[PDB]
């Protein structure tokens, strides 16, 4: 019929002929590679040695090691997508021809770690632009050629973007007199007050 | 009764049907879907549509099952069959056909 | 389409029917080196310090071996015509069979080192889409105007490219119509026959 | 008993247009066929399909709909050659439900008429991908001497290419090079006269 | 919704009988609407000759601040009890309020499409274009025999006036998962509907 940890859609058709390839392993070792591959997806590192050695025992080769840490990435994250619950998704798996063992065994972990997991995709959501930080000066002219005395002040700013994880970051610079600073700040004021009651 | 078609779709869930292991569905979708599949999957010279959807009505299904029966003696079927025979679930007349047709695919 | 060799080049392979099978052997896996680990003519001087062998006429005869390899594995040929092509050269069978067997064992890995010699196009990589919607401007306060974010990642000659677009529901229903047409003509009779015909 | 030429489901634009056009009379939509077909040349024509709107108090919401469904069922329609598309089909196809009779004379006389050739030379261009060669200039020079040499004799070629897209390239060429560039072209005329002559055999059989 | 005290000043001398009639008063709004939407005004504006009666220093300020109400209104979307308090608190009468209120709905649709039609946006596309091909060989591989996907993206740039396209090449593997990601967002906005 269809499944809900694929949001309310037909399972694909690779993580049903992958989940098999799943299948044919140790629930031990299962509790171990669902950490590394849930651990590599929060940010903590993943240790492909520490995989491989742990299926080493069944001398799976690079397809099915390869087809086998796809299907855990995917399915643990599409079940974190509509916050999926351990009950379900197991019912879920087991219709997906999992045993009851294996449906277990992965949600002893999967249950117990799924609010960082989605702290951290909510974090970590499609964006285009952040900023970093932002640095300002003030001067205050005294003379000058065009008018022999002026005795206004000038604001100095700098925004800070990184346009992405592990990127450069690309300053922005620019000069503004009193008027434009002071309708700056009251715009960004008012989109505050439109944007604070939002939650 | 079940002996049988654990074995059965067993070879098809290894033959590249590997849908055939869901549950809840009867076997009768199960099966034709993977001979539905083992016969375009190799292929032979087809130009009618196969297309089905799971617990289909008779209004489709009746049709497409003489389409089929039109079509796999133009694949050269090893073996003869009958439009009445396939819908009765003749299991010992799928075991020997699906034999070409699973190695080929 | 047989590989009818060319006088200039079969002079470059007198040196090996001189010389046994053992080293030949180990000439083949130079050759294998030199694909992978790239090429060090200082393994001359290691050659030579080793054997006291000629460095020259030891150059030519890793090389040509590795060109007929590379010209054997660029098309596929069934193991009768390398047999058939190598009769000419005069070796001996056993050494016949060592360069076929050689030959047979390293066609896929070849194949893939050279399909990164064809001209470099842009690829697709990765794809993000984000939704989201307008609610006010600094000239409309209260708005209403859905619009989705595509990211969209290229790979040009090695390199990560990005893009960032918007579009509207009926433009995005129009694209997956579109593209569901593209991945269907390869399930018609046309496509099937000139797939199938040519190999 | 058969799969129509506009997919096995009817995308929900034509399927909507058939109720749609069932009150209009046929002058109105003669008018916007002929609109349909102007845009399917490039040519921009939203002025004209304005003041139709405006004269016949038609809401923009039933004209869209109207006018794409025109476009994707004509673009459909002008895929296949007329060798893999009858009249016969075609309008067996078109079945009345929901469908006028004096309408499909309009559809087949703008298919089958004198402005397919027209609109097949358009879509035939929109077959390309990558830039074509607009012009191709050369100049050949015979070195006599250079200040790392008092006598070179070395003959070389200059070349300069230009690009649909705007580009122009300009440069050297030693004869070598030259030599592997023509063996090149050569080889790839060989084998695309190869692929012409087993087009025919290996494909009907 | 705030507002200046120039503008409060401007609508005090508003409502005076004194300085403007109703006709006056009516000359002025029109002419103000009308400089705020027409692209080819002048200073035709103000030559209305029954309107010459009144210095122009407060004929222009009323005029200043009336424009400036009514893209304030226009901005937050103000509705027809809004604008009738403000101009009571503004000591208006029942004729005055109501011609102010009929002007308001009788171009009030052109006001809000002037204001929806200012900003920048990323490039939006408008369609695409696919070309189906067999490879066959490179220069340095001689039999592969392998179907890749040509697409070519129809894209416009708010910032330049031009129709830039984008061109990308695709297997059919990438292909698939493409059009899982659209048809991944298209439900998305489908259950958004929903709900």
């Amino acid at each position: 019929m269809r499944f809900r940890f694929c949001g309310d859609l037909d399972c694909p058709d690779w993580v049903l002929a992958e989940i098999s390839t799943l299948a044919k392993m140790s629930s031990v070792k299962l509790r171990l590679l669902c950490s590394q591959v849930l651990k590599e997806l929060l940010g903590q590192g993943i240790d492909y040695e520490k995989i491989l050695k742990l299926t080493a025992d069944a001398k799976f080769e690079s397809g099915d090691v390869k087809a086998t840490v796809a299907v855990l990435s995917f399915i643990l994250s599409s079940a974190a997508k509509h916050s999926v619950d351990g009950e379900s998704l197991s019912s879920e798996l087991q219709q997906l021809g999992l045993p009851k063992e294996h449906a277990a065994s992965l949600c002893r972990c999967y249950e117990e770690k799924q609010s960082p997991l989605q702290k951290h995709l909510r974090v970590c959501s499609l964006r285009m632009n952040r900023l970093a930080g932002v640095g300002w000066r003030v001067d205050y002219t005294l003379s000058s050629s065009l008018l022999q005395s002026v005795e206004e002040p000038m604001v100095h700013l700098r925004l800070e973007v990184a346009a992405a994880p592990g990127t450069p970051a690309q300053p922005v610079a620019m000069s503004l007199s009193a008027d434009k600073f002071q309708v700056l700040l009251a715009e960004l004021k008012q989109a505050q007050t439109l944007m604070s009651s939002l939650g | 009764q079940n002996v049988k078609l654990t074995e059965i779709l067993e070879l098809l869930v290894a033959a590249g049907y590997f849908r055939a292991r869901i549950k809840g569905l009867s076997p009768f979708d199960k099966v034709v879907g993977g001979m539905t599949w083992c016969i375009t999957t190799c292929n032979f010279d087809v130009d009618v549509d196969l297309l089905f959807q799971e617990n289909s009505t008779i209004g489709q299904k009746i049709a497409l099952s003489e389409k089929i029966v039109s079509v796999l003696p133009r694949m050269k079927c090893p073996h003869q069959l009958e439009p009445h025979q396939i819908q009765g679930m003749d299991f010992i007349h799928i075991f020997p056909v699906v034999q070409w047709l699973v190695k080929r695919a | 389409m047989l590989l009818e060799l060319s006088e200039e080049h079969k002079e470059h392979l007198a040196f090996l029917p001189q010389v046994d099978s053992a080293v030949v052997a180990e000439f083949g896996r130079i050759a294998v080196e030199f694909l992978r680990r790239g090429a060090n003519p200082k393994i001359y001087e290691g050659a030579a310090r080793k054997l006291n062998v000629s460095s020259d006429t030891v150059q030519h005869g890793v090389e040509g071996l590795t060109y007929l390899l590379t010209e054997s594995s660029k098309l596929m040929i069934s193991e009768l015509d390398f047999q058939d092509s190598v009769f000419v050269l005069g070796f001996s069978e056993e050494l016949n069979k060592l360069l076929l067997q050689l030959y047979l064992d390293n066609r896929k890995e070849i194949r893939t080192i050279l399909s990164e010699l064809a001209p470099s196009l842009p690829s697709y990589h990765n794809l993000e889409w984000r939704l989201d919607v307008q609610l006010a401007s600094r000239s409309l306060r209260q708005q209403i105007k859905p619009a989705v974010t595509i990211k969209l990642h290229l790979n040009q000659n090695g390199d990560h490219n990005t893009k960032v677009l918007q579009t509207d529901p009926a433009t995005l229903l129009h694209l997956v119509q579109q593209l569901e047409q593209a991945l269907e003509e390869m399930k018609t009779n046309h496509c099937r026959r000139v797939v199938r015909n040519i190999k | 008993g058969r799969v129509s030429f506009l997919g096995a489901q009817l995308p929900p634009e034509v399927a909507a247009m058939a109720r749609l056009l069932g009150d209009l009379d046929r002058s109105t939509f003669r008018k916007l066929l002929k609109f349909v077909v102007s845009s399917l040349q490039g040519e921009d024509c939203r002025e004209a399909v304005q003041r139709l709107g405006v004269s016949a108090n038609l809401p923009e919401e039933q004209l869209g709909a109207l006018l794409a469904g025109m476009h994707t069922l004509l673009q459909q329609a002008l895929r296949l050659p007329p060798t893999s598309l009858k009249p016969d089909t075609f309008r067996d196809q078109l079945q009345e439900l929901c469908i006028p009779q004096d309408l499909v004379g309009d559809l087949a006389s703008v298919v089958f008429g004198s402005q397919r050739p027209l609109l097949d030379s358009v879509a035939q261009q929109q077959g390309a991908w990558l830039p074509h060669v607009a012009d191709f200039r050369w100049r050949v020079d015979v070195a006599i001497s250079t200040s790392a040499l008092a006598r070179s004799l070395q003959p070389s070629v200059l070349m300069q290419l230009k690009l649909s897209d705007g580009s122009a390239y300009r440069f050297e060429v030693p004869t070598a090079k030259f030599q592997e560039l023509r063996y090149s072209v050569a080889l790839v005329l060989k084998e695309m006269a190869d692929l012409e002559k087993r087009c025919e055999r290996r494909l009907q059989d | 919704m705030e507002l200046s005290e120039s503008v409060q000043k401007g609508f005090q001398m508003l409502a005076d009988p004194r300085s403007f009639d109703s006709n006056a008063f009516t000359l002025l709004l029109r002419a103000a609407f009308q400089s705020l939407l027409d692209a080819q005004a002048d200073e035709a504006v103000l030559d209305h000759p029954d309107l010459k009666h009144i210095d122009p220093v407060v004929l222009k300020h009323c005029h200043a601040a009336a424009a400036t109400y009514i893209l304030e209104a226009g901005k937050h979307r103000a509705d027809k009890s809004t604008l009738s308090t403000y101009l009571e608190d503004c000591k208006f009468d029942r004729e005055r309020i109501e011609l102010f209120c009929t002007e308001y709905q009788n171009n009030k649709n052109s006001l809000e499409i002037l204001l929806g039609s200012i900003g920048r946006s990323l490039p939006h596309i408008t369609d695409v274009s696919w070309r189906l091909e067999y490879q066959i060989k490179t220069n340095q591989l001689h039999r592969m025999y392998r179907p890749a996907y040509l697409v070519t993206l129809s894209v416009q740039n708010t910032d330049s006036p031009s129709y830039p396209e984008i061109s990308f090449s695709c297997s059919m593997e990438q292909l698939q998962d493409l059009v899982g990601k659209l048809k991944d967002a298209s439900k998305s906005l489908e259950r958004a509907t929903q709900l």
